[PDB]
């Protein structure tokens, strides 16, 4: 239980070093109000207190979405909202030539806080999640395997990813074109991968519900093994 | 390169091993992610690509490219370790659960099957398990082609697995030690237990529908059966004295097989070549009947 004292604490004091950072970064903070520092260096703070007094007041969407995987807050709207925040907030410093450059950037931001989330689906509903990625990165260039890509980055495991990707295409009555060609990119992705995976019936694959795994499971059976990550 | 796949591919083996999870659902991604590595590291290339490889290394004459080879094996090791514990994990699992997490497995079970047929897996893989359970669903798989009609739609999710199925004992076939795995799980014996072939297809949806879907089990099965039968020695050996049952006992389908059309006769055309193969391979079914 000792233990149980201690990693709470060395959770919640890595966000404070988190918000300590951006501070740094952000521009909007003036230098004599060192005393937010000094207070956040200074003690653990309640996280109801780093939440509303830091995360909301500088915008820190990514900071509050980790504290409250820490709290382990479930409500889905409240978890949900935030995400709107972060995404439009991306939005904001986009010029456009950087579609690519902005294509990092932000698969960069998700992944690191995806990372951090991913274990858990709360903050990280993988299903709700991909499509609003998507949704939000369609209004810029696109090649496929993008928005898909950093989830594998994130930390997501091949197999978690292809099981609900495989519910958005055939739970969707729509002509989900996207989900179509990303998850095209994701079976060549992971097939290379592993050496489990590899060959000849695959090129063929142009994502359909040709799925080559949906024929392999039939005949031999459902089991993959155990779960693929990217290295 | 795709060595940063790598790095997933080892986590998701990990877990799959580990078999946490209590969501079959996780496993299912396990084995897509791990679906997708295996087939993207070998872009299709055929033995023509790992000849010239081979000769290209012949021998470092200067400098030799051997880079898709090493690659391979670097996979085979760490899939091999983590394998045996998983092939428990992924076959047992297999049946339930998932039918649907199914269409994943089994398409998973088959990529790796190229690979790594060779080698490892036959041994571990035989013994288990598999074999005994996927000769009784031969019998169960003719059951099943005509619990199809209903379940056309519980198809979407077993065309994805029974489908998988079928390619995953076609696979096993083509070498010498898993020919003779699945031969002996009793192979000709389920099949005549399943009755797909004791019968005439045409005796009995719009009809030449039917037909495609019978007529398509048949080739699979006839390759399956042909593909155990020449992957052993198929001349003095039992193999060939089975395969010849298997063609006299169900005889007169053959002929009647040889004659008419359509995309039907696509897959007829298809089943009478895999006969052929199999009389001529065989004692000549033909020659035997002197």
């Amino acid at each position: 239980e000792f233990l149980h004292e201690l990693e709470e604490k060395m959770e919640v004091a890595r966000i404070q070093l988190q918000i300590q950072e951006t501070l740094q970064r952000q521009y909007s903070h003036h230098s004599s109000v060192q005393d937010a520092v000094s207070q956040l260096d200074s003690e653990l703070m309640d996280i109801t207190k780093l939440y509303g007094e830091f995360a909301d007041p500088f915008k820190l969407a990514e900071c509050k979405l980790a504290i409250i995987h820490c709290a382990g807050y479930s409500d889905p709207i409240l978890v949900q909202t935030l995400w709107q925040d972060i995404i439009e907030k991306e939005l904001s410093d986009s010029v456009t030539l950087s579609s690519s450059d902005r294509m990092h950037a932000l698969s960069l931001k998700i992944v690191l806080l995806g990372k951090i989330y991913a274990g858990t689906p709360r903050f990280f509903p993988l299903d709700f999640i991909v499509q609003f990625l998507e949704q939000q990165v369609c209004t810029l260039n696109w090649d496929v395997g993008f928005v898909i890509q950093t989830m594998n980055e994130i930390g997501v495991p091949l197999p978690r990813l292809l099981e609900v990707y495989d519910q958005l295409f055939k739970s969707r009555d729509p002509k989900p074109l996207h989900l179509l060609d990303c998850i095209h990119v994701l079976l060549i992705r992971y097939v290379e991968n592993p050496s489990q995976v590899l060959n000849c019936e695959r090129r063929r694959f142009t994502n359909l519900c040709l799925d080559a795994v949906c024929g392999y499971l039939v005949e031999l059976q459902s089991m993959s093994s155990s779960v693929a990550v990217q290295a | 390169g795709d060595s940063s796949l790598y790095i997933i591919l080892k986590k998701l083996l990990d877990f799959i091993l580990k078999t946490g999870g209590g969501f079959q659902r996780v496993r299912t991604h396990l084995y897509g992610s791990l679906l997708y590595y295996l087939q993207i590291a070998q872009r299709p290339d055929e033995p023509d690509t790992l000849e010239a490889a081979k000769k290209t290394m012949w021998e470092r004459l200067t400098a030799p490219e051997d880079v898709f080879s090493k690659l391979q094996r670097e996979n085979i090791a760490i899939i091999e370790s983590y394998g045996a514990a998983l092939m428990e994990v992924v076959c047992r699992d297999a049946c339930d659960g998932h039918e649907i997490g199914r269409m994943l497995a089994l398409a998973l079970l088959d990529r790796i099957v190229s690979v790594d047929k060779q080698q490892q897996w036959l041994l571990y893989l035989s013994n288990s398990g598999y074999l005994k359970v996927l000769v009784d669903s031969l019998v169960e798989d003719d059951r099943t082609l005509q619990s199809l009609l209903t379940p056309q739609p519980p198809l979407l999710k077993a065309l994805y697995t029974y489908e998988s199925k079928m390619a995953f004992l076609t696979r096993v076939a083509k070498i010498q030690q898993g020919a003779l795995e699945l031969l002996r799980s009793g192979v000709i014996v389920r099949l005549a237990q399943c009755q797909v072939y004791d019968m005439r297809p045409e005796t009995d949806m719009f009809i030449p529908t039917p037909v495609d879907r019978y007529r398509q089990i048949l080739l699979p099965a006839l390759q399956l059966c042909q593909v155990i039968l020449t992957s052993s020695m198929a001349q003095h050996l039992q193999a060939a004295g089975q395969v010849l049952q298997f063609l006299i006992s169900h005889s007169d389908t053959i002929q009647a097989i040889l004659r008419c059309q359509d995309v039907s006769a696509g897959s007829l055309q298809e089943l009478a070549l895999l006969t052929g193969i199999i009389s001529k391979a065989a004692l000549p079914g033909i020659l035997s009947e002197l």
